[PDB]
């Protein structure tokens, strides 16, 4: 694409705002936001997690108003608001917890946690890439396909689209640098079993998506792609099982029309 | 979690006016999650002390309990007439909720059920909830008690319909509750000799001690019981 | 050359750019076919003395020399391609929410424990091979054959013996642990580091397509490519994954590179 | 881990009809990691209970398992006459899965096939075969071996998954092979340099994983068993 | 760390065939840091099984061990009459190293040389070479010195490493000194201010640790000894 100017005038603009809600497993009717309890496998080899023990990437495609009826123009995503939607729900430490110590409190969600967010004019683009080569991936899943021990590092094999709900685990897939020339990615892995969440949210802070050259990213079919994680920790219940607990992201997109060729 | 609740003595003869100390030891520690319960012969049983030490409402003041962890302490100050009866034990701390075995010295349920069941049958009851909703925020159970012999939990209900079940009986046990009637019912498979009881249905609630930490529960109001044959 | 030339003005018009992507995999010691990215097990020794650790337990650095597009057809009056712009970053870190298998329990029925401890991330850009300074925690560490180690150890090698000077000019040969980045050269090289010590600290991972890194020192010049050559290196160990039997291995993952040069005229 | 694990009674007689209780315990803590099962005479073990007190789909309901840590108990309600047999607990904390001595009874689909030679020459090669029928090699679960020396108790030999890697139990992991075929549906054994304590019947038995909502480790099973093969080591050959 | 090990029985008669378990105790948690010796009657002891189960290499397999934190078995399955000997357990894991009283079964490369004087008069000096062949001293092991006293079990002195660095058993540090010397391939021996405690069959070692992927601190035992060489303190002169 040979790409021009920005349209002006009044009808020149648009917003996309929605939620992505969490795809973190859940396992039954009462535990949406949740993953299944985590099972740890004896060798690697034998290494075969349920599904609803897998979070997945959420991805949202919006539909935008349609331009050029059947050059031509595409919209340009410009700036981004976003935040995490319910971080109080974590003051929760009364609900089936574990005491911290007799008489206590319930131990409050922690540990690991990945969160991730994307905007694209395409779907996001992946890269597979595996803690272990041997795990089993759960039917229902998308997962690095002929795994080999260079997929544990870096195997070029293992290229994909976000294009599923509740499909693509976090675990296997990661944002592919060699690509996504189209989309804007964030994310941040903070490791370790007793990490605190730390979550803000404000109103007052703007993400400007355009790239050296003063352009954003160009929504193909006037279809814009949105993209999120937002595994907050784990949630330990009286036995010591632990779950994975999520959270949704609030998106608000300003777009523009710009003119290509 | 299974936490096995002995007590001391078995049996205990004393005079009117006497100070009486029953005692009981868990198999593992308990912190101060232990009931006492008083059963008159005939009656079912009556919640005396909640969270080691809170004496219920109507116990006359002669009682008091005392412990911690792994041994505890029932005691009369001057033992009274009215004091004859069989003297119960029973961790809160974990389900399964255990009592000991025993130490020989208004809300209201009723419970109704068939009275005789054949070899390998299934038990039947119901318990008819009076004076209060069963939309409450407590859990109905069942408790049954062998002939000659100390309580048995066999499980709970809420009445969203979660239940909590005796490991020993998880395969076999089934309990209900029908807002429509304010009534939960308990049901028990293939049942053999080793089920022929007394069974009561029972209100396990929680105190607002303000301890902190997990729900104190007892179970403070019982039905009159029904015995099962088989 | 950054000194050793006279370096002149930058080329303009459609051909004088050109750009390098590529992946970098970490060499952690990779200790048998199945374990690609971690390190052996660690053994610790009874003494300074027998510390003799295996060649599979030690973390190398990763380096690529990456041929660019041949100019010019020797020295003199010369174009060389500079460095201008790097983009970076750590590639699979969601791999570490693999808290499901081989893993230890952090308590009975619980999760297994992730990957922890010492970090260190590192990357360089140059013009010519990083040139290394040799620096031992102890000086009477025996390091093991295949391995390319400060040589001639005394007890000032402890703190520093500038004698032991080196290029990282072949991969899983330089051990992390007996090499830095020579603050004394590298004139030609743009490099960073962060090590992170402690048995219990988190990994902090950020990954965005959004950050560049510009190479270009004070004078405005960047690495300058000799023979038409570009040097990457990087180190990322993550921390330590632990197994059941609370054995531990160094965890590590592949850094990807995107750079940016331009023709610039030089002399001499 | 060496765990060793103590059953109580190591005999029993009883009459139909009564409450039986057989106990174990495990040398230290094994958390719920506790299997019970059921050998009636000259049949290859049955699979009752796995992680303490969860039954298995067929055992009929006056089985009960309860326990933590170190002591468990096997809870009959109401005997009958099916339940005379050896009942065996089996701690599946950690490897070598070891078994209780096993307590005696007395009352007054996959298919496994094992296979190989009878006889075996002292320090010779012992060889078996175990073929899987209605069922994949490559599925989601260990091989294992198991054997029971004419004295009776049970010993975990070790296990073979289907891309390859083995547990072995220490004991024998100096004289032990186990391999496995994916384009047969079979795995094997070889125990070396075989003298008089290696006479015993040899299982093959499918050790397979619950999913049982519990979390940390995997619970471990056998819940499948060949019909078992006799070896007798014996320096005469027909 | 003052660790002492007890081994059970103290004597033991079988007959051929039978299976043989011999115990040991350790005064505290070594974890999996415990070899097994064997030593027949006039020879030095030889190394069985390194942490807790690894059998050495032309061991028969006949012989297992087993074990967690303070108590440890060996095992053989079945008793030949090769096996006649006391057998020692030793602890690996804290300096001084330090062995079991050994149990009396009775039934029913590289090369070091130890020299030195046979005779020592009271209150004088012992000392003792051990040449090494078939290795360098600058290899990646320690240098060890091992005496039994008579009939009466193992003592660790103290080891050298190549580059001279020293660990000496703390009953003797005030009186011991070890030594190497790199370009005659041996190690020294001087025990000084000697009394008739002395008295003693004196064997060199090879204290070399294990790559046995279980990490941790190295896992260490003696795996290559001299012959031995008696020294007998005595006042009177030839």
């Amino acid at each position: 694409v040979e790409v021009l100017e920005v349209k002006t005038g009044v009808d020149s603009i648009t917003e996309v705002e929605c939620f992505l809600t969490p795809e973190m497993g859940d396992p039954d009717e009462h535990l949406r936001g949740f993953s299944k309890s985590i099972s740890i496998s004896d060798t690697f080899e034998s290494d075969s997690p349920n599904r609803d023990m897998l979070p997945c990437y959420s991805v949202a495609r919006i539909p935008l108003p349609n331009l050029n009826e059947d050059n031509i123009l595409m919209w340009e995503a410009v700036t981004l608001k976003t935040e995490v939607i319910g971080v109080t729900s974590l003051m929760n430490v009364h609900s089936n917890g574990q005491a911290t110590h007799d008489n206590g409190a319930g131990k409050p969600v922690q540990g690991t946690s990945f969160h991730f967010f994307s905007v694209g004019g395409e779907a996001l683009e992946l890269q597979g890439v595996l803690f272990n080569y041997r795990t089993k991936y759960p039917d229902g899943t998308i997962f690095p396909k002929n795994a080999t021990v260079q997929s544990q590092v870096m195997n070029t094999e293992h290229k994909a689209y976000l294009d599923k709900n509740k499909a693509y685990p976090v675990e296997c897939w990661v944002p592919d640098p060699t690509r996504n020339e189209n989309t804007r990615y964030f994310g941040t892995l903070t490791g370790g079993e007793n990490v605190p969440p730390v979550l803000h949210i404000t109103n007052t802070a703007t993400t400007v998506l355009l790239d050296e050259f003063g352009v954003g990213p160009l929504c193909k079919g006037d279809n814009l792609y949105l993209s999120a994680v937002d595994v907050c920790g784990m949630f330990t219940n009286r036995s010591g099982s632990q779950q994975w607990r999520g959270l949704s992201r609030y998106f608000k997109v300003q777009l523009r029309k710009r003119r290509v060729k | 979690m299974d936490i096995q609740m002995t007590q001391s003595p078995s049996s205990l003869s004393a005079s009117v006016g006497d100070r009486v100390t029953i005692t009981c030891r868990a198999s593992q520690g308990i912190s101060s999650y232990l009931n006492w319960y008083q059963q008159k012969p005939g009656k079912a049983p009556k919640l005396l002390i909640s969270a080691t030490s809170d004496l219920q409402s109507g116990v006359p003041s002669r009682f008091s309990g005392s412990g911690s962890g792994t041994d505890f302490t029932l005691t009369i100050s001057s033992l009274q007439p009215e004091d004859f009866a069989t003297y119960y034990c029973q961790q809160s701390y974990s389900t399964p909720y255990t009592f000991g075995q025993g130490t020989k010295l208004q809300v209201q349920l009723q419970e109704s059920g068939p009275g005789l069941v054949k070899p390998s049958g299934t038990l039947s009851l119901t318990c008819a909830v009076s004076g209060d909703s069963i939309s409450s925020s407590n859990w109905w159970s069942w408790v049954r008690q062998p002939p000659g012999k100390g309580l048995e939990w066999i499980g709970e209900i809420y009445h969203s319909g979660g239940t909590k079940y005796n490991p020993s009986l998880k395969s076999r046990v089934t309990i209900s509750v029908d807002k429509s009637k304010n009534h939960f019912s308990l049901k028990l498979r293939s049942v053999t000799a080793a089920d022929t009881a007394v069974y009561y249905c029972a209100r396990n609630r929680w105190f607002d001690n303000n301890r902190g930490g997990y729900y104190y529960y007892g179970m403070d109001v019982w039905g009159q019981g029904t015995t099962v044959t088989v």
